[PDB]
């Protein structure tokens, strides 16, 4: 049965390979440390938004493989929507508030490593701003944005889904009506808003899209992207289904 | 060590 | 309460990216990418020690306790010889895509430790150890240290330890020499191996200092009271 002479032959076989920092003399260590930074961010911003996401009345009731599946095509749309907030609420003028202590200026997005990506990032920023969306429809907005993804396949608890759905699309109306009145029905108002959230399946087609055409660009990379490879995992139908306010 | 599915699982239930 | 209301209540806080401009971008990236390393280091010298053989049959708890006593004794003098084999013993040589040059090394924030990551280095150069003795030593390392109040299984610990004791005098013969000159090259890495006790001491010192979570979980499960340090030469 196979075999070896000597002791030291076998410490010679068992010594592992050698293991790469990562570490590209190409990228400077500011896009490094910034991309780094927004990744692990990116990390827990995710586990939060699933905290969240089964705080939510009606969602939580769904089967748990729905909870998944809604989670896994929505995280993006969700974090992108919460940043678009965060970043018209910390402005008056185009930044984008990643973080209080993580805060891009428009000079800093101009960047090349930053442009592609921060168009689509402010672009829900200055919407939220032409509205002038309050809290209560941002709430409102950002729930429907969890379940607005859905696999054709069905969800398992489709009926308790479409009536959480329903409900959810309510609470939008009483919102704007806190905002407006009632003496109105708030018709545009429900059509900008809706909209807006439509628009979110297009910046966050765009955030994938690139993703995909940066992961390619990086041949022989030294410092592997499985971060930017990770999100192509979770996010590659077609099962997904967009649910329109808007055709 | 954790790829997104499986952190959108392990937030899920306990990390 | 009204939907909005619970809404409203279950929104998380909003997160920070841990960020801090007192930090140059030079130091964070260096910094960042060495913890990440040598995480990945860490858990690959665990799977190496599982395959040592001997230490394998040790009791299971006993191989964990050997890892615990030794994992920077033998990431430091792996490192060293890296650094040995890639720059003659004068740049370290963390990774392959890795290398911080003598000017980095000289700055403050990285002075103290690399000082006795270079001895390392140094010193396996200046005794031109080759591989088999440098793979015998290494293995010796997993095996410096042992709870005072002993390990489970000890006398075969001791027989194995032993063996390699004897494999490194094999490496030693390998280069052929005399019977003096053999003497003097045993006693020579014997007192290399020795000498990792406090290039380790002092590299864990400045670790404690970053004390007063990946590398945090281990630094407080380590505060070298019941851990004896097994020595060549006295
Ligand atoms: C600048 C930039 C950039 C990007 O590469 C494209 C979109 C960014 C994404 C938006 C949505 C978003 C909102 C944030 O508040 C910070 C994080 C964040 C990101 C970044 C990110 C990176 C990795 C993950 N993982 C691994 C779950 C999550 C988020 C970085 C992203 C993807
Ligand atoms: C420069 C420098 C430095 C240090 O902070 C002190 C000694 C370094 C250690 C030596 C031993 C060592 C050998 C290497 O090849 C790379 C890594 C390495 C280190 C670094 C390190 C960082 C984190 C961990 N964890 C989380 C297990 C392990 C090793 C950096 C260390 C600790």
């Amino acid at each position: 049965h196979m075999l070896t002479p000597t002791l030291v032959s076998l410490l010679e076989v068992i010594e592992p390979e050698v293991l790469y920092a990562g570490y590209d003399s190409s990228v400077p260590d500011s896009t490094w440390r910034i991309m780094t930074t927004l990744n692990m961010l990116g990390g827990r911003q995710v586990i939060a938004a699933v905290k969240w996401a089964k705080a939510i009345p009606g969602f939580r009731n769904l089967h748990l493989d729905d909870q998944m599946t809604l989670l896994q095509y929505s995280w993006m749309s969700l974090m992108a929507f919460a940043l678009g907030w965060r970043s018209y609420r910390q402005s008056s003028a185009n930044l984008l508030c990643f973080a209080p202590d993580l805060i891009i200026n428009e000079q800093r997005m101009t960047l090349p490593d930053m442009y592609d990506q921060c168009k689509h990032m402010l672009y829900v920023s200055s919407e939220l701003h032409r509205l002038q969306v309050s809290y209560e429809e941002y709430l409102c907005m950002k729930t429907l944005l969890l379940l607005s993804s859905v696999p054709k396949d069905g969800l398992k608890s489709q009926a308790l889904f479409d009536a959480i759905r329903m409900t959810y699309i309510k609470e939008l109306g009483k919102a704007i009506v806190k905002r407006e009145g009632n003496s109105s029905q708030n018709s545009q108002r429900f059509y900008q808003l809706t909209k807006l959230l439509d628009s979110m399946h297009e910046v966050v087609e765009n955030l994938l899209n690139y993703c995909f055409q940066t992961f390619l660009d990086k041949t022989m990379s030294i410092e592997f992207p499985e971060m930017l490879a990770e999100i192509i995992t979770n996010q590659i139908p077609g099962n997904i289904k967009k649910l329109l306010f808007h055709q | 060590n954790l790829g997104l599915e499986d952190i959108i699982r392990k937030a899920l239930m306990g990390s």
